[PDB]
C-alpha cells in the first residue's frame, strides 16, 4: 500500500545499516524485512544513528547483501503466529515453522516487545503450584508463575525431568508447555523433537502439549536475544487469552546472556564490569517481569542455568539468582545410586518454603526431612568407620528413616514408561505431605527398604508392602 | 461510574485550558537516538536537569548541553521516543509530589501512582537535587528508633537522623529488618503524638514486581499502609527511573523533614541504583574507574544519603533517617562499592550468610556489626542493663574458635560459653513480631544475670513466650513502668529481678 | 596405651587440619574468584581506552 | 611425511593454511574446509574432519576485527566470535536415511594457556561441543600416553 | 641468514638473541600507528609477524638453517601471548625457570617443561 | 638511634622482629595450630600475641565504645613497659590482660583485677 | 644537609625535579643529569649516577602521553 522502502547502506557482521528516505522512521524494536533468493531476512532497528538512518541486529545471517537494496517496513515489532495451532510446530524466531509441515494457520500475530503487566494486577500471595513430581511439591515447591533454576549437566535425566513435568501439567492443571531453547544445541534438538514425539507429549495426528521454540545455535547474537522473547510471547498469548497456568521452559538462560553480550558489544556501547553488557539489569528484567500471575492466569517458567566457570560471584548468575523462586538441583552423586528422578534433597531450596504460604503442617514436615537427611548426611562417614554400634536408639531410627526417606522420593515417571514400564503416579499434594508425615512419624518402620523404590504414594506403598511380602514367602 | 469521567472532564478543561496558552519556547527534532539517550537539536533555552517530554508521553531529563545539541536521557524503554519527533519543554527542573496525601499510595519515581486509587492529593512539588543541609541546621542524634528486633536495639541501636547501613548477601534475610521495623512503627502510628510517630517510606529498586505485590499486601495485613509510601523502580523499568527513584523519595523524606515530623526511609536495595548508575554511565561514553562502576559512584550515594540526619530545633526539630541495603558477593565488605556506602552510613548491621545457614534469624554478625551515634540515643532502659552484652558477645566470641579443639578447660570458660550459647539462641525472632522495648528490657535482664543456665538449650524459644505471657498476665505495671519511665531505678530493678526468680524457679 | 594416646591426638590434629583446610579454601576461592573478575575489567579498560583516542 | 609412511594419503586432505600466510586464509581454511566436509556429508559417505586448531584461527579473526576498526570485547575478541565457531562446527552432522544418512564429525582442537577453561574462547567451544577429550601435562609428566 | 643458505648452499647457524624484542617494539609504535590496542597490550599483527619472522628461518632443501632464538618472556608468566604464541614455531624448546635458579642449581633448565620433538 | 635514643630503637626493632616473626608463622598456624612449633618459637609466638593485645590502648575519645575512661600513656613508660616484656619479666601473665590496657602498671593492676576475679 | 653533615658536597651534583614542579620536568631532569654524567665520562674520569626513583619518571611520561591524546599502551 504505503511501503516505507529505504536501501541498505552499510553491512558489517551481523550489524546492518538502513537508510530511509525522510520523514518516514519506524522507532526502535520494528520488524524490517529483506527479500533473498533464499527466504526473508529480518531486522530489528535498535539505533537511530540521525540523518534519517537506522542501525540494526541481523536476525539470520548476512552473507552477499549488496548495499542498495530495498528495505521493506512492517511498522510494529517482529510478529509471531500465536495459538492452538503453534503446538507441536517448531516456530525459530522469525515466525516461520522449520519442521516442514506446512504453513502455520494461526489466527493472530502478536510483537514480542510487549509491556510487562502492570503493578495493579500483579498476583499479591503467590500460592503453590502443584507440579506433581514428589520431592518437587515436598521440599522446593515451584511457585505459581515464579521463576526455578534447574542447574545440572545433561545425561542427568535432565530431559526426562522436563517431559515429566510436560505430563503432569498436562494432567494435573491442564497447562500447556512452551520449550524454548536458546542456543540449543541443534542435534540435541533434534533429539529432543524425536524424544518429545516417542513420549507422547507431541502427537503428529492429536492434540500435543507443546510449543517448541528453537533459536539455533548457528544464527547471528541477534536472534538468540529475542528467541526467549518469542517463548515468551507464545506463553503471554496462552495466559491471558485461554486462562490457564502455562510453563515456559528455557534453555539455557546463560546463552541467553551471551546473546546480550555479544548483540551490546556489536553495536559498540562500551562493556561494563566483567564483560557481559552493561544493559545486564535491564535486559535481564524484560525477560523476567513479563513471566508472573496476573488475575487471569499464569505462566512458570522453569529456566536452566550454565554456571560459569563454577563461580557464583560472576554477574550473570547473580544476575539470575536475584529473580529466581526456587532453585532444583538434578546432581550426578543421586543418579548415581539409581534414583528416578535426581533431585538432591539438602541443596534445592525454595524462597516459598515457609509456613506463611503453603501452611503449617506442610513446612513441618519438609524441615524435619531436611533435618533427617542432613544428619543422615553428617553420619555417613562415620557409619563406615564405625559401623551401626555406634548408633543409639536416638540415631540407629533417625539412619533407617532416613534410608526410607531416600528411597521413598523416587517416583515412577509417566514419561518412563518406555524406559522402565512401570506406569506413572500422579501423585497429589494432599497425598504427599500425608505420606511423608507418615513416614516421619514411625507409623511404617517395620516395612523393608526395598518396598520404598520407585512408588506414587503411601498407598501403593502398602501394595508393594503386601506384594513383597507374599514374594517372600 | 461517570463520576471519574466528570473528573477527567475537569482535567480536559485543564487540558484545553492549557492548549490556549501553549507556546513552547523550547521545541526541537530528536536529531537521534541512540544507547538509550536522546539527541536533541533546537531547544535554546533549556537548563541543566530540566524535564522534557516527548510526542509518546515519555518523559526525560536534559543532563547535558552542548553548543549545537542538548543530550537528554529517556525515563522508560526507548521503543517508543521515534526519530524525529517533537521535544516540547515542561518547565521544571526534576520534581516529584511531596506531602501527606501520599500515605497509602505506590508511586514510580515520578509521582505517577500505579495502585489504582485515583491521582495522589498532592501539597506540592519539590526537587530531586536538593542540597543537603549544611553542617549548622545539623543535632547530633538522642531519640530512639525502636526497631523492634531484640539484637538490633540490644547491640546496634539506631537514632533519628543516624544513616545506619543493612549490609548483606543474597537471600540471607536483608529485607526483613526494614520490614520488621516498619511493623514495628505502629505503636506510634496509632499513637497520637507527632513526634512520637514515625512514617516510613521503602523505595524499593531493581526488584520484581510481584515482589513489591507481596510487600504491599503484607504492608496491608499488618495495617502498616495509613503510614507507608511505596516507591517503586521495578526493574522491568528503564535504568534512569532507578538512576532516580531513591532520589525522588528523598525528596519525600525532606518534606516531612522540614515540617517537624519524624520519617524513617527505607532503600532497598542501592547495590541495584549503582547498576543502574553504571548503566547510564556506560552509555554515554565516560570512562569506568574501579570494577567498571564510574569514578563518581562514591557522589552518587554521598549526595543520596546526605539528604537525611536530625534538624535542631533551629528548623523545627524534624528529622529523616535511612537504611540503605547492599547486596554484596559473598560474604565480602571489601569490592568498591560496600566501601563507599560503609564510608557513608553510621554503622554496619553485616548480616552473615553463615548464621542464617543456621537458622539463628536474623543473622546479625555481633563482632561486626557496629554503630558509631547509636549509644547516644539508645532507650535509657536497655542502656542500662545492656552495657554488658556487647562486650559480652566479644568475650563469647574470643572463645569461638578457642573451643572447637574439643579441649577441657577451665570453669569460666564453660561459664561464659553456656550463658553465650543461651544469649545467641535468645536472639533469635520469628518473622513480623517486632517487641517493644518494654518486653526487650526484661528478655535481654534474663540474659544478663544468669537466670537462664539452668534451662536446656532448645526450651529457649518457648521460654521467651512463656515469660512474656508470664509478664503480661501478672507483672503488668511492671511493664507500664518501663513504658512510661523508659529507665530503670533500684526499685524497679529490685522488683524485675524478683519477678525474674519467681519465673526463672519454674 | 602411649601409642593409642598418640594416635587419637594425632587424629584429633589432623582432623583439625582437615577443617580448617577446607574453611580457609572457602577464603581463598572468593579471593581467586574476585581476583579473575577484577583481572578481566582492569584490561578490558585498558583495551577499550584504546578504542576511543583514534584520530 | 608421517601420513607417506603409514599411506593415510590415499584418503587424506590437508588444508594448510600456515603461519607464513595471510590472515583471511586462516580466517578462511576451516570453512573452506568445512566444505570440503560438507562434499563428502552430501554423498552418503563418512568424513572426519580435524581443526587443528581453533586458537590460531580466533586470533586471526582477532586481527581482522581488530584492525578493521570493529569494536572489541573481552580479551579484545571481536563481538560475534562464538557467532564464528557457532557457524563453523555446527556444519557437521548426521543425515537421515531420507537424504541419504552421510556424516560429517568434527574434532576441534583448542590449545589453553597454563591450564584453562575461564578462557573465552575454551568457555564458547565447550558451550557449543559434546565435552572433552580433556588433555594435561601433569599426567603427561607421569608417563601415561596419550 | 638467507643468502648463506642459499645461494651458497652450506651449514648456517643463526644465533638469535632476542626475539620477543621484535614484537615490542612491534607494540611500541602500533600505539601510535593507529590500531586499536589488541588483548592484553601487544599489537593486532602479532601471529602474522611472528609469522613472517618465523618462516624465513627454516631448512629449504636449497640448504641447512639451525636456528637458536633466545626468547624473553614477560614476569615468568608463560601464558602471556608474546611468548606463547613461539611455542607452535619451535622444535626443542629448552624452558628455564626462575624457580630452579632459586635453588643455585645452573642452567636452570626446567626438567619437565622442556620437551621436543625428536625424542623419538 | 642517633634521633630517639639507643634503646628506644632496640625495643622498636624487636618488638618489630617478634611481630614479624608472628606473621611469618601465621599459615602454620592457621592450618595445623600452636602445638606444631618448635620451643623457642612457641614461646616467640606467645609473647607476640602478647604484644598485639597490649598494642591496643583505650582512647579518650572512644570512651562510649568501651566503657573505658581515656588512657594517655607517656613515651618513657612505654618504653621501659615494652622493654620489660621483650626482656621476660611478664611471660606467665594471661594474654587477655595484656588486652586494652595503659602501661605496664596497669597491665599488672589488670591481671591483678582478674587474678581476683577468677580466683 | 645530611651530605653536609658527612662532608660529601665536595663530589655531589644534586639534581631534584620534585614533585612542586611540572611534569616534564620529572620527565626530563633524568637525562639532563645523563648528561652531567656524560661529561665526566668524556674526560676519563669516573662518575657514579643516581636516578631515583624512576616509578615517577614513568608516572610524568605516562602524564606527558595521555595529556598530548596518544593512545596509551
Ligand atoms: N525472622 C524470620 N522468620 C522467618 N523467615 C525469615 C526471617 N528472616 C528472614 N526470613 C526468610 O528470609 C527470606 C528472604 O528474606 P529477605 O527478602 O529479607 O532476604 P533478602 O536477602 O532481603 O532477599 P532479597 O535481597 O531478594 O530481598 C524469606 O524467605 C524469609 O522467609
Amino acid at each position: 500500500s504505503t511501503p516505507i522502502t529505504g536501501k541498505v547502506t552499510a553491512v558489517i557482521g551481523a550489524i546492518v545499516d538502513v537508510h530511509f528516505e525522510q520523514s518516514e522512521l519506524p522507532a526502535i524494536l520494528n520488524a524490517l524485512e529483506i527479500k533473498t533468493p533464499q527466504g526473508k531476512l529480518v531486522l530489528e532497528v535498535a539505533q537511530h544513528l540521525g540523518e534519517n538512518t537506522v542501525r540494526t541486529i541481523a536476525m539470520d545471517g548476512t552473507e552477499g547483501l549488496v548495499r542498495g537494496e530495498k528495505v521493506l517496513d512492517t511498522g510494529g515489532p517482529i510478529s509471531v503466529p500465536v495459538g492452538r495451532e503453534t503446538l507441536g510446530r517448531i516456530i525459530n524466531v522469525i515466525g516461520e515453522p522449520i519442521d516442514e509441515r506446512g504453513p502455520i494457520k494461526s489466527k493472530l500475530r502478536k510483537p514480542i516487545h510487549a509491556d510487562p503487566p502492570s503493578f495493579a494486577e500483579q498476583s499479591t500471595s503467590a500460592e503453590i503450584l502443584e507440579t506433581g513430581i514428589k520431592v518437587v511439591d515436598l521440599l522446593a515447591p515451584y511457585a505459581r508463575g515464579g521463576k526455578i533454576g534447574l542447574f545440572g549437566g545433561a545425561g542427568v535425566g535432565k530431559t526426562v525431568f522436563i517431559q515429566e513435568l510436560i505430563n503432569n501439567i498436562a494432567k494435573a492443571h491442564g497447562g500447556f508447555s512452551v520449550f524454548t531453547g536458546v542456543g540449543e544445541r541443534t542435534r540435541e534438538g533434534n533429539d529432543l523433537y524425536r524424544e518429545m514425539k516417542e513420549t507422547g507429549v507431541i502427537n503428529l495426528e492429536g492434540e500435543s502439549k507443546v510449543a517448541l521454540v528453537f533459536g539455533q545455535m548457528n544464527e547471528p547474537p541477534g536472534a538468540r536475544a529475542r528467541v526467549a522473547l518469542t517463548g515468551l510471547t507464545i506463553a503471554e498469548y496462552f495466559r491471558d487469552e485461554e486462562g490457564q497456568d502455562v510453563l515456559l521452559f528455557i534453555d539455557n538462560i546463560f546463552r541467553f546472556t551471551q546473546a546480550g553480550s555479544e548483540v551490546s558489544a556489536l553495536l559498540g556501547r562500551i562493556p561494563s564490569a566483567v564483560g557481559y553488557q552493561p544493559t545486564l539489569a535491564t535486559d535481564m528484567g524484560l525477560l523476567q517481569e513479563r513471566i508472573t500471575t496476573t488475575k487471569k492466569g499464569s505462566v512458570t517458567s522453569v529456566q536452566a542455568v550454565y554456571v560459569p566457570a563454577d563461580d557464583l560471584t560472576d554477574p550473570a548468575p547473580a544476575t539470575t539468582f536475584a529473580h529466581l523462586d526456587a532453585t532444583t538441583v538434578l546432581s550426578r552423586g543421586i543418579s548415581e545410586l539409581g534414583i528416578y528422578p535426581a533431585v538432591d534433597p539438602l541443596d534445592s531450596k525454595s524462597r516459598l518454603l515457609d509456613a506463611a504460604v503453603v501452611g503449617q503442617e506442610h513446612y513441618d514436615v519438609a524441615s524435619k526431612v531436611q533435618e533427617t537427611l542432613q544428619t543422615y548426611k553428617s553420619l555417613q562417614d562415620i557409619i563406615a568407620i564405625l559401623g551401626m554400634d555406634e548408633l543409639s536408639e536416638q540415631d540407629k531410627l533417625t539412619v533407617e528413616r532416613a534410608r526410607k526417606i531416600q528411597r521413598f522420593l523416587s517416583q515412577p515417571f509417566a514419561v518412563a514408561e518406555v524406559f522402565t514400564g512401570i506406569p506413572g503416579k500422579l501423585v497429589r499434594l494432599k497425598d504427599t505431605v500425608a505420606s511423608f508425615k507418615a513416614v516421619l512419624e514411625g507409623k511404617y518402620d517395620n516395612i523393608p527398604e526395598h518396598a520404598f523404590y520407585m512408588v506414587g504414594g503411601i498407598e501403593d506403598v502398602v501394595a508393594k508392602a503386601e506384594k513383597l511380602a507374599a514374594e517372600a514367602n | 461510574k461517570a463520576q471519574p469521567t466528570e473528573v477527567s472532564s475537569i482535567l480536559e478543561e485543564r487540558i484545553k485550558g492549557v492548549s490556549d496558552e501553549a507556546n513552547l519556547n523550547e521545541t526541537g527534532r530528536v536529531l537521534a537516538v541512540g544507547d538509550g539517550i536522546a539527541r536533541v537539536f533546537g531547544l535554546n533555552n533549556i537548563q541543566a536537569e530540566e524535564l522534557v517530554e516527548f510526542s509518546s508521553g515519555v518523559k526525560g531529563m536534559a543532563l547535558n548541553l552542548e553548543p549545537g545539541q542538548v543530550g537528554i536521557v529517556l525515563f522508560g524503554s526507548d521503543r517508543l521516543v521515534k526519530e524525529g519527533e517533537l521535544v516540547k519543554r515542561t518547565g521544571n527542573i526534576v520534581d516529584v509530589p511531596v506531602g501527606p496525601g501520599l500515605l497509602g499510595r505506590v508511586v514510580d519515581a515520578l509521582g505517577n501512582p500505579i495502585d489504582g486509587k485515583g491521582p495522589i492529593d498532592a501539597a506540592g512539588r519539590s526537587r530531586a537535587q536538593v542540597k543537603a543541609p549544611g553542617i549548622l541546621p545539623r543535632r547530633s542524634v538522642h531519640e530512639p528508633v525502636q526497631t523492634g528486633l531484640k539484637a538490633v536495639d540490644a547491640l546496634v541501636p539506631i537514632g533519628r537522623g543516624q544513616r545506619e547501613l543493612i549490609i548483606g548477601d543474597r537471600q540471607t534475610g536483608k529485607t526483613a529488618v526494614a520490614l520488621d521495623t516498619i511493623l514495628n512503627q505502629k505503636r506510634w502510628n496509632n499513637g497520637s503524638d507527632e513526634s512520637k510517630k514515625l512514617y516510613c517510606v521503602y523505595v524499593a529498586v531493581g526488584q520484581k514486581r510481584s515482589t513489591v505485590a507481596q510487600l504491599v499486601q503484607t504492608l496491608e495485613q499488618h495495617d502498616a499502609m495509613k503510614y507507608s509510601i511505596i516507591v517503586a523502580a521495578t526493574a522491568s523499568e528503564a535504568a534512569p527511573l532507578q538512576y532516580l527513584a531513591p532520589f525522588t523519595a528523598a525528596s519525600i523524606g525532606e518534606w516531612f523533614r522540614d515540617n517537624g515530623k519524624h520519617a524513617l526511609i527505607v532503600y532497598d536495595d542501592l547495590s541495584k541504583q549503582a547498576v543502574a548508575y553504571r548503566q547510564l554511565s556506560l552509555l554515554l561514553r565516560r570512562p569506568p574507574g574501579r570494577e567498571a562502576y564510574p569514578g563518581d559512584v562514591f557522589y552518587l550515594h554521598s549526595r543520596l544519603l546526605e539528604r537525611a540526619a536530625k534538624l535542631s530545633e533551629k528548623e523545627g526539630s524534624g528529622s529523616l533517617t535511612a537504611l540503605p541495603v547492599i547486596e554484596t558477593q559473598g560474604g565480602d565488605v571489601s569490592a568498591y562499592i560496600p566501601t563507599n556506602v560503609i564510608s557513608i552510613t553510621d554503622g554496619q548491621i553485616f548480616l552473615e550468610a553463615e548464621l542464617f545457614y543456621k537458622g539463628i534469624r536474623p543473622a546479625i554478625n555481633v563482632g561486626l556489626s557496629v554503630s558509631r551515634v547509636g549509644s547516644a540515643a539508645q532507650v535509657k532502659a536497655l542502656k542500662q542493663v545492656a552495657g554488658s552484652l556487647k562486650l559480652f558477645l566479644a568475650q563469647y566470641r574470643e572463645v569461638a574458635a578457642f573451643a572447637q579443639f574439643g579441649s577441657d578447660l577451665d570453669a569460666s570458660t564453660k561459664q561464659t560459653l553456656v550463658r553465650g550459647e543461651r544469649l545467641t539462641q535468645l536472639l533469635k525472632q520469628n518473622q513480623y513480631s517486632p517487641l517493644a522495648t518494654e518486653e526487650q528490657v526484661p528478655l535481654i535482664y534474663a540474659g544478663v544475670n544468669g537466670h537462664l543456665d539452668g534451662i536446656e538449650l532448645s526450651r529457649i524459644g518457648e521460654f521467651e513466650s512463656s515469660f512474656l505471657s508470664y509478664l503480661k498476665s501478672n507483672h503488668n505495671e511492671l511493664l507500664t513502668e518501663i513504658r512510661e519511665k523508659g529507665e530503670l531505678s533500684k526499685e524497679l530493678l529490685a522488683s524485675l529481678k524478683s519477678a525474674t526468680e519467681s519465673f526463672v524457679a519454674t | 596405651q602411649g601409642y593409642a594416646a598418640e594416635i587419637s591426638a594425632r587424629r584429633n590434629a589432623m582432623d583439625n587440619a582437615s577443617k580448617n583446610a577446607g574453611d580457609m579454601i572457602n577464603r581463598y576461592s572468593i579471593l581467586y574468584n574476585r581476583t579473575r573478575q577484577a583481572v578481566i575489567t582492569n584490561e578490558l579498560v585498558d583495551i577499550i581506552t584504546g578504542a576511543s583516542s583514534l584520530g
